[PDB]
């Protein structure tokens, strides 16, 4: 019961990105009832298993934060994207093709060009200008926030329980912001 | 009774405009078709019908 409990686990929010407040595992358990000792005592040394295998997981995988469902999350700590800066080709270049219609020579179609022998190509970055911040992807939320292994469960003084395992609970207000 | 169609119109009071510019546009007071001329060097003249 207090010992050996069913891990609490989370819920991915879509929109927002955040955690929507975790659940009990309510949809793996065994059915144990009809079972004498020699399984029973089986079954619990299943159990304190993967409440030992999900905190050597918490460990490797997890950012170590204070706030577990943080509001908003900052920018070194959220997956960006930084691809390969986007090197464009230029076709012509035209310090010397505005010369050449001047001469006369109206031009059509389109080295690269025969008029003139240099081309020149330029690169540019092609990351944001500012990296992201305020909410997590799925593959973040398949990464961190492993299911919560909650021992000695809600034996504590007020605020000091996990109050985020409640799926209406705003981290910064200490409150439900209900129906207003 | 068969008909047919007539479809003139009439703008007054305001005068057409063509742009010396290669797109059109109007980019201040000078046009960068305007002092491409002085790029050049051409003093050529012009016919309109």
């Amino acid at each position: 019961s207090k010992e050996i409990p069913t891990p609490y686990m989370w819920s991915y929010q879509p929109q927002m990105g955040l955690a929507a407040g975790a659940s009990q595992d309510y949809s793996s358990r065994m059915n144990w009832l009809s079972a004498g000792p020699h399984m029973i005592g089986r079954v619990n040394g299943i159990r304190a298993t993967r409440n030992q295998i999900l905190l050597e997981q918490a460990a490797l995988t997890s950012t170590p934060r204070s706030q577990l469902n943080p509001p908003n999350w900052p920018a070194v700590q959220v997956y960006q994207e930084n691809p390969a800066p986007t090197t464009v080709l230029l076709p012509r270049d035209a310090e010397a093709e505005v010369q050449m219609t001047n001469s006369g020579a109206q031009l059509a179609g389109g080295g690269r060009s025969s008029f003139t022998p240099r081309q020149a190509y330029l690169t540019l970055q092609s990351s944001s200008s500012q990296p992201r911040s305020g909410g997590i992807g799925t593959l973040q939320f398949v990464e961190e926030f492993v299911p919560s292994v909650y021992f000695n469960p809600f034996s504590g003084a007020p605020g000091l329980y996990p109050d985020d395992f409640i799926p209406n609970y705003d981290a910064v207000s200490e409150s439900v912001d209900g129906y207003d | 009774v068969p008909s047919l169609t007539q479809k003139k119109f009439l703008c007054d009071r305001t005068m057409w405009r063509i742009p010396f510019s290669s797109n059109f546009m109007s980019m201040g007071a000078l046009t960068d078709l305007g002092q491409n001329m002085l790029y050049a060097n051409s003093a050529h003249a012009l016919d309109m019908t």
